[PDB]
């Protein structure tokens, strides 16, 4: 589909910056190699459920005063459009399906099937979690159901599982029809403390190579690759300077549309028509 | 149908036999063109339509009349040929009533004995009123004793038919009882019906012989002409040659068009009348289509099987909403009516 | 012939968005990827039958004050010659031919055979739709019309087809002379709302990936090609501040003129002189 | 490997489950014919001399 690099950081960074600072022998872990006294005011001051400061996110223009003792702010930056297939036809299909999802499911008796219950109509699955069927397990989906077989199976009757799989928009033909496009957005870890810079870099950095084994990244916005800047002053001319250090992460990902067609030949019919030339 | 053995059911431990006939059944060939008229006879039971089979049966069951002279004739215009069954019918003023009677009797060619305009139309009528159900029927009719070219051409353009033919000769058939019988030009007609019944199917009439003993008129080559242009049947003594003999000039038929053969002669008309006509992959197998793909796609299909075993510029392909009809061209036989010699002399240098 | 691409996108781009923004539910689909708030907000401003702000196109120097709410601005940019042919002979031709055109048409009755009627006199056919003739459909064409045999095809008698085809100037002999060219357009989605910008990105790129399959850029206006700049203050000492991200589009087509040849040889006419020496 | 010294990957189920895992085999025992169904299909063929 269409695509924003920047909505995928926001919503993505925050919930795991919230995670790893209510935890604090990941951050520990994190600024090990750090000088003592600076991890230790950092984790006092930033980091577990006593602490008082804390770090936000948000873009670059806003029109109110962010915080600044320690922010992160995320900046849509340069892209291009780098690989093309043929026709633009990136790929094609028999049903308009839509994201994958991961969903937490357990089998329930059904006199005749465990059934996994998913909350959405599956357009198909990938896994079920550590299961591989057999035909006789006689594995089949239907709607937002996944039914396995009881006969054998009682054993495996309330079997916790991961399941897989893919939302369906309609059964209906169509092409997907666009290109790959390689894109940047900056992101800055801002504060007045040179210290506090530092650790943001380092927990920021922490944060996106943990981001590279979600699903969102491994789909679509594939090859993540950073750089960064030098450690500057922002700003410079109020009652102290604020800092930074810009990192740029770049991206890989496929723009592009749901083509339908609502052509399709259901029947061919032979007529002989007799030329007397 | 496949056939169960035993016929009832079993649910107990059993065995059962399903036994497929179907690769054996036959019959499925044509029909006869069998003959069929409508005239005066003595002694038959009138307006029942009989089934005949030999002249013996025919003067058993009719007497001492046209019919039975007409059924004479009927197998001795072709007597090198396979005489088949007629069927003919007793008429004691309309017609159709009659006709009426033959309509499930399973014959193809019909003449009526009577050279009346009014009969004529009725059994044009009769034919139409057969031939646009599912079963195909023609006429052939003639006039008097003698009639000129101008009535003859009245005639035709009154009954101007695509499956009514109109003889114009006239003359004389010696009978096997020795009688130098002259006779109508409608016996003419009934002649040309028994020989046309007695060829194949989709044969032709043209340039056949007629085995009768004189003709009460002889038309020259642009009379003929003038009768095959107007879609009318005439008669050529062939004079070039010192064994002479009768011709049937041509099987035009009333209704004359240049831009349709099946309508123009009967024999091509027979042959639509008896002609008999001879694998899918459906689009779930693929993303999209368009007809050019199609016809590539049926053209690589068929060179493959030709090459087991067609021309892209003769096969035709329309798509129309979800359907692909594909028309392919045939060519059926036709028969010669012209030839053409291009003769070219050279010479030649010899040498020794 | 010589052509303007930024003429080609100004009058492409209107009707394309025009004919989205009436449609809610591709906004919807296009928008899906964005933030809830941010999508709901822009379709109930911009989006629909009822909605009362509008989104504008024009050149980049009006002298009247332009809509700032949501305007695309398009913008010449450089372009250059990139290939040649040898003696700069691109085609040659024997009858002069303008655009490619496709038409609506019906077959209608002649006693001898259907027809399809076109608005123009016919230079080419390239295809009736889903229509592949045999010889025997004798398929002519003779100025506007295109006429198809009757005597078969009865049962068509008023099929609906799309023509195909292209203008005739006049029987002429010619050749046609250029280069092909890689030109450049600069187009940005303005608005004082960052997020009014962002939406206006997702839609044109979407439009402009819906152009690939226009006849307009598949026969001339080829190899479309998209870059986009950072998202940044156009503006910035008004009483608010006006953003816009910038994307280039690049295209290759050729430049070339009819060069007619009025001279022809008729006849070849054999002498024999006589030289006695 | 066994089986080309001495089997169908469609028969064999795996199920892993806390350290462990159960793999589970379909086999195939002998039962006795209650059904003898026969199609007897008649061709024709030319013979020729």
């Amino acid at each position: 589909a269409i695509t924003s690099v920047d909505s995928y950081l926001l919503s993505e960074i925050k919930p795991r910056l919230n995670t790893v600072l209510e935890n604090c022998y990941i951050i520990d872990e994190v600024l090990k190699d750090f000088d003592y006294q600076t991890r230790e005011s950092f984790k006092e001051a930033f980091c577990g459920k006593n602490a008082q400061h804390e770090v936000t996110v948000g873009f670059n223009f806003p029109k109110f005063k962010n915080n600044y003792e320690a922010h992160y702010l995320i900046q849509l930056g340069q892209g291009q459009e780098t690989k093309n297939s043929l026709g633009s036809i990136q790929s094609s299909y028999f049903e308009a399906t839509g994201d994958t999802l991961v969903e937490s499911s357990t089998a329930i008796r059904e006199d005749d099937k465990l059934v996994f219950t998913v909350s959405k109509p599956i357009g198909e699955l990938i896994k079920v979690e550590d299961i591989e069927f057999a035909k006789y397990d006689n594995l089949q989906v239907e709607g937002n159901k996944v039914s396995f077989k009881y006969q054998t199976n009682e054993d495996y009757e309330n079997y916790n599982a991961n399941i897989i799989f893919t939302e369906k928009k309609n059964d209906s033909k169509g092409l997907v029809k666009g290109f790959t496009v390689e894109e940047q957005v900056t992101v800055v870890g801002l504060s007045f403390n040179v210290d506090v810079a530092r650790c943001l870099d380092a927990v920021l950095k922490m944060i996106l190579i943990s981001m590279r084994d979600s699903i969102e990244e491994q789909q679509t916005f594939q090859l993540q690759n950073l750089s960064f800047g030098d450690i500057a002053p922002i700003i410079e001319d109020g009652d102290s300077m604020i800092f930074g250090r810009p990192t740029i992460i770049k991206y890989t990902s496929s723009l592009d549309l749901d083509y339908t067609i609502t052509q399709d030949i259901n029947k061919l019919t032979f007529k002989e028509r007799k030329d007397w030339k | 149908a496949v056939e169960p053995f035993p016929r009832r059911p079993i649910t107990r431990p059993h065995a059962s036999i399903e036994v497929d006939t179907s690769g054996i059944g036959g019959s499925a060939g044509s029909s006869e063109k069998v003959f069929c008229l409508i005239g005066q006879a003595e002694g038959g039971e009138p307006n029942t339509v009989y089934e005949l089979r030999n002249y013996s049966q025919a003067k058993r069951l009719f007497r001492s009349g046209e019919l039975l002279d007409a059924i004479e004739l009927a197998w001795g215009s072709n007597p090198n040929y396979t005489a088949g069954r007629i069927l003919a019918m007793r008429i004691e003023a309309t017609w159709a009533d009659k006709l009426d009677k033959f309509a499930h009797e399973g014959g193809y060619y019909i003449v009526p004995l009577s050279s009346k305009q009014s009969v004529h139309a009725e059994v044009a009528s009769f034919v139409k009123e057969r031939s646009d159900a599912g079963e195909p029927m023609r006429a052939i009719v003639g006039g008097g004793f003698n009639e000129s070219k101008e009535q003859l051409f009245g005639r035709q353009a009154s009954l101007s038919n695509p499956r009514v033919s109109l003889v114009a000769n006239s003359g004389t058939f010696v009978m096997d009882d020795g009688r130098k019988n002259h006779v109508p030009a409608y016996m003419v007609a009934v002649a040309l019906g028994g020989l046309a019944s007695g060829l194949e199917i989709g044969e032709s009439i043209t340039f056949k012989p007629l085995r009768v003993s004189s003709l009460d008129q002889i038309y020259e080559s642009i009379d003929l002409d003038e009768l095959n242009e107007n879609g009318i049947i005439s008669i050529e003594f062939v004079r070039n040659r010192t064994n002479t003999f009768f011709r049937i000039v041509d099987d035009v038929t009333t209704f004359n068009d240049k831009s349709d053969p099946v309508k123009a002669e009967m024999a091509v008309g027979e042959a639509n009348d008896f002609l008999v006509s001879e694998d899918q992959f459906i689009g779930t197998r693929t993303i999209n289509t368009s007809a050019s793909i199609i016809k590539d796609f049926i053209q690589s299909y068929l060179g493959r099987k030709k090459r087991d075993n067609f021309p892209a510029e003769d096969v035709q392909v329309i798509v129309e909403g979800n359907e692909a009809r594909i028309s392919m061209t045939v060519y059926p036989i036709r028969s010669f009516k012209k030839i053409s010699v291009s003769l070219v002399y050279k010479q030649q240098t010899l040498q020794a």
